[PDB]
């Protein structure tokens, strides 16, 4: 399907495309309805 | 040199042992260590405690103590400091303005009376003296008096005080206009001096001393310089930045001379202030860590709980005054204990409690304690209730909290060294089989739709998000077959009794149970 | 699904709404039960077994 | 993920990246209260080692 890997460094801009969104608190879940 | 005595040893003998490299040499240590295993080369043979706490305490150490005395003068410094700024301020018309028009908002309602002002230097017959004042200085601006009148203006609004709030929307205010101002003349001097490489002395000679009017630009356009001329192809642009200018001019009311020298005396006062805060925390640091050793084992890291004791430290620091005559060590333990608190309320375990919840806790845990103790065997939580004033259903909802979350790397195999995370299952993946029994029900679906007339099959197909992509209603289906949601439901209905008796759905039954 | 609801059109069953975890004895055990004991919160019911 | 109970189990990537975000806001709260440079210092250092 692919035939090959290939390995390298991430540029910022790669590392922002991957990502979906920014995770700006710490926080987990809720602690009474455990929800993200 | 040692070092390299070490290393032929290690060479000749192929391993070394720990007393041997120790005495030929806690994290220099292990670095050394580390090291030396890297062999076993050019890089490592040729080759400070690297603690963030030490390095800390080293940076602190160079710092000298305060005594009674030495915070007294620190203290006044800052208050000349805020003083000139408001003496800065005070000059600015458009602040009178605004307050004015805020108070009157206020009396509209809009606010609480004591809101807006913490008292002055009663907050009703202040505000009518200060709007009699300005009606009476506004329309005075003529030039040869108007300078004592707008004195006095000022002088009597020194009497008030203001909410910092408001007070730093003033000065926002004010730096957001003289920043404007700035990137005009910014714009200015860059698309006349690098788009035409005009002099500096011209520009002092031309623009400093009215800095109001065209003719330092446009008037200098026929100064028979090779400047002047490339000015025209950037004139549009100059000429809308001295519109915005002129415009602006109105607004201050002032020489833009003398709002530079005010805003320079105010770099200079908040300058000060700040070195004097500096000044201040650096002493205090020590206090700061002293305080912040009795939360060690509490979720946080020694120098977490120390840079949030630093935090209160600069906020105390600027709400202190030595007025009241309490030795810091009194006005600043208390920040520092709160601030450490809260952290540790707020970013110790990894589902957030909230800060009244973790404080029933630990009220819950001392009454145990306490009744332990006391009793000698345990406290039951009906017992907890009646010593702790709650419903019984409260105590056990708090005692049913997750309490720490298990690490899932807990070695608990003590056979392969197997992890707890080995263990876990997965409970929303579907079973094969189910998949299996999922499409052999599509499969007999399609088959027995098959064995009804094709409205049927179709009634059926659209009522029922059978293959389609969506479902739909009768009356859209109506649309599609040009019949008005009474046939349809009469067709679905005799569709599904004739599925209903055996002969034809038989199968089905199987898939039902 | 869809289809499952058609199935359940047809032959006019309900959803159950609860699960079935109950206890049953392991594959390939086959033995004679000796005795039984039962645990109860302090504020339940205590059901006629116990 | 929730063991049975009211206990959870997690991973130790979740605390380290909760000391991470941790330390990185705090330093970008720091960096607006113009501290002195002692404590921007330390809490850099603090971010690196994070
Ligand atoms: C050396 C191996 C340690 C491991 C066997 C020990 C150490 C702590 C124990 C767990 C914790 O108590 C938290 C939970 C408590 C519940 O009541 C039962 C499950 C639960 C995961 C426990 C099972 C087991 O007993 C653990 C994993
Ligand atoms: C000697 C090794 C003990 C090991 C075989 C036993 C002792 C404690 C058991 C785990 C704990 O109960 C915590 C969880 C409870 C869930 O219900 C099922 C998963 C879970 C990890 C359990 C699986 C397994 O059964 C464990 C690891």
């Amino acid at each position: 399907e692919f035939d090959a890997i290939k390995i390298a460094l991430a540029s910022p801009d790669m590392i922002r495309s991957w990502s979906f969104g920014e995770v700006k608190k710490p926080e987990t879940i809720n602690y009474r309805t455990f929800k993200p | 040199s040692q070092l390299k005595l070490l290393v032929t040893r290690g060479k000749e003998q192929g391993y070394l042992t720990y007393a041997e490299v120790n005495d030929h040499l806690d994290a220099d240590d292990l670095m050394l260590a580390e090291n030396t295993a890297d062999e076993d080369a050019a890089e490592a043979a040729a080759q400070r405690t690297t603690d963030p706490v030490r390095m800390y305490m080293r940076e602190m150490g160079t710092v000298e103590l305060l005594t009674r005395e030495g915070e007294i003068d620190i203290a006044k410094r800052i208050e000349d400091g805020i003083n000139q700024v408001q003496c800065s301020v005070a000059e600015y018309p458009e602040a009178i303005t605004y307050l004015l028009e805020q108070y009157d908002r206020v009396e509209a309602e809009e606010a609480r009376l004591s809101d807006l002002i913490t008292g002055f230097v009663l907050a009703r017959e202040k505000f009518a003296e200060l709007r009699a004042q300005y009606v009476v200085t506004r329309d005075t601006i003529k030039h040869a008096t108007a300078q004592e009148e707008i004195l006095k203006l000022s002088e009597v609004f020194k009497q008030f005080r203001l909410v910092p709030k408001q007070f730093d929307y003033l000065v926002n205010s004010m730096r957001v206009m003289m920043d404007r101002v700035r990137t005009q003349e910014r714009l200015i001097m860059k698309l006349c001096v690098e788009q035409c490489k005009m002099p500096k002395k011209n520009f002092i000679t031309l623009f400093t001393g009215n800095e109001t009017s065209d003719t330092w630009f446009n008037a200098a356009i026929a100064m028979n310089k090779p400047w002047s001329e490339k000015l025209h192809d950037v004139s549009e642009e100059v000429h809308r930045a001295l519109q915005k200018l002129q415009q602006i001019e109105e607004e201050t009311g002032l020489t833009i001379e003398q709002v530079k020298d005010i805003n320079r005396r105010m770099s200079i006062g908040e300058a000060k202030a700040r070195r004097a805060k500096k000044e201040m925390v650096e002493a205090n640091l020590r206090l700061v860590i002293s305080i912040a050793k009795k939360y060690t084992n509490r979720g946080l890291q020694f120098l977490d709980l120390i840079q949030e004791g630093n935090i209160g430290l600069m906020k105390a620091v600027d709400k202190f005054e030595y007025r009241r005559g309490y030795k810091f060590s009194t006005y600043a333990t208390w920040w520092i204990r709160q601030a450490i608190t809260r952290s540790i309320a707020d970013q110790a375990r990894t589902i957030r409690i909230p800060v009244h919840m973790i404080e029933t806790i630990n009220k819950l845990n001392r009454i145990s304690r306490q009744m332990l103790q006391e009793m000698g065997r345990e406290p039951t939580p009906e017992e907890l209730a009646e010593r702790m004033l709650m419903p019984e259903d409260k105590i056990r909802k708090v005692l049913k909290i997750a309490k720490e979350p298990i690490s899932m790397e807990t070695p608990i195999g003590d056979d392969e060294d197997s992890h707890l995370g080995d263990f876990i299952e997965d409970t929303t993946l579907e079973l094969p089989l189910d998949s299996a029994t999922t499409e052999s029900l599509r499969a007999a679906t399609h088959d027995v739709l098959a064995g009804l007339t094709a409205r049927e099959a179709k009634v059926l197909r659209m009522r029922f998000g059978i293959d389609m992509n969506t479902d739909y209603t009768l009356e859209e289906v109506g649309k599609q077959f040009d019949v008005t949601r009474e046939r349809i439901r009469q067709i679905e209905a005799k569709a599904l009794r004739k599925l209903r008796h055996p002969s034809r759905s038989e199968v089905l039954r199987s898939f039902l149970d | 699904t869809p289809e499952e609801k058609l199935l359940r059109a047809i032959f006019g069953e309900k959803a159950s709404d609860v699960k079935d975890s109950s206890l049953r004895v392991p594959n390939g055990v086959s033995g004679t039960v000796i005795d039984v004991q039962v645990f109860t919160r302090d504020g339940v019911e205590k059901d006629k077994r116990a | 993920v929730p063991l049975d109970g009211g206990r959870f189990a997690t991973s130790d990537l979740n605390d380290l990246y909760r000391r991470v975000i941790n330390r990185n806001n705090r330093l970008k709260r720091l960096l607006d209260l113009a501290a002195p440079d002692i404590i921007v210092r330390n809490e850099k250092r603090m971010l690196q080692e994070a």
